[PDB]
């Protein structure tokens, strides 16, 4: 909860660091990102957005 | 550096799929806030009549 | 194919709920006058 300079250096090098290790694809971030994505939470919210539109179609 | 940059171009194209997919649930969340606020307006209404 | 439906139907929908809330004011907007005459 405190910025500090060692924490913003540390934070700025992960950062670079993880992108450049990506680009050489020596990571695997399955996790992350399926955990953002979360197909689980796209099909929850296309069946509510769904039932949305049905709601707003059928009040007129 | 070509090889380089067609890698970067796929991965850039990775993460707009990323963006859009929470761009989605971005909308979804807003649509929620959205009815609260419509009922709240419908009760302000009411005390308008009355 | 997902997303794209996806899209569609957010389109429709956003596109519906600015419909209903500009009626919502449109209405608002009357009843405050009323209540000012």
């Amino acid at each position: 909860n405190n910025v500090t300079l060692k924490n913003l250096t540390a934070f700025q090098l992960l950062s670079q660091r993880e992108n450049i290790c990506e680009l050489l694809n020596l990571v695997e971030s399955t996790e992350r990102h399926n955990s953002i994505i979360n197909p689980e939470r796209q099909r929850m919210s296309l069946e509510e957005m769904k039932k949305m539109l049905d709601a707003l179609k059928n009040e007129r | 550096l070509g090889k380089v940059s067609d890698k970067s171009r796929e991965i850039s194209e990775k993460y707009i799929e990323e963006s859009q997919a929470i761009i989605q649930e971005l909308v979804k969340l807003t649509m929620e806030k959205l009815e609260s606020k419509f009922t709240k307006l419908c009760d302000l209404e009411t005390q308008l009549e009355m």
